[PDB]
């Protein structure tokens, strides 16, 4: 929070970022599992997306 | 969406086949297509696309995972296994992202010591209602 006085803003940078990762694991995890190609493929358009 | 049936067919010949690697994607897809109608239910659907996407991410991946395990003798219906499957890794992600941001109200309003006088009463109060709101939880 930058918290430089006045109302406190966000920085929502890293949520981006916070749920960019996420997907990156989730997609490894996945991976990980042998998963059914077509969601491998749901969850690489998400990452991309992200 | 989808006859039950034909997924408990599909999810029998995996089983057998797993008796013997991979699983045909007819019941994936399906599986797709369930979360993602039962994320149009009425409870969720309500807030945040942003979450959301997360949120189905967390109940494909359950589900995924849980089919491992499910018997035909009982439980007859494939259908409603996922669904409270997936229902439950929702409730999960939301409790996780709820007190997230929960811990940043907490750590904002532990600091009111920035430069000179003039503070403010109203929104402080605010950030702290809920700050507690959600730590009754």
């Amino acid at each position: 929070v930058p918290l430089d006085g006045g109302r406190f803003a966000t920085s929502d940078l890293n949520d981006l970022y916070r749920r960019v990762i996420n997907r990156n694991n989730r997609l490894k995890r996945l991976l990980d599992l042998a998963a059914p190609d077509i969601i491998v493929r749901n969850e690489k358009r998400m990452l991309q997306e992200a | 969406y989808v006859n039950n049936k034909e997924l408990l067919q599909a999810i029998i010949d995996w089983k057998t086949e797993l008796a013997n690697v991979r699983q045909n994607d007819t019941i994936g897809l399906a599986i797709m297509l369930i979360a993602e109608g039962l994320s149009k239910r009425f409870n969720f659907s309500g807030y945040t696309q942003s979450w959301k996407q997360e949120m189905i991410a967390d109940g494909i991946e359950a589900s995924i995972k849980g089919l491992h395990n499910f018997d035909e003798t009982k439980y007859k219906n494939p259908h409603a296994y996922i669904t409270q499957a997936c229902f439950n890794a929702f409730v999960q992600r939301i409790k996780k992202e709820r007190k997230e941001v929960a811990k940043k109200y907490s750590y904002f309003v532990h600091n009111v010591y920035d430069s000179r006088d003039d503070d403010m009463v109203a929104l402080v109060d605010e950030t702290f209602i809920q700050d507690i709101y959600d730590k009754m939880t």
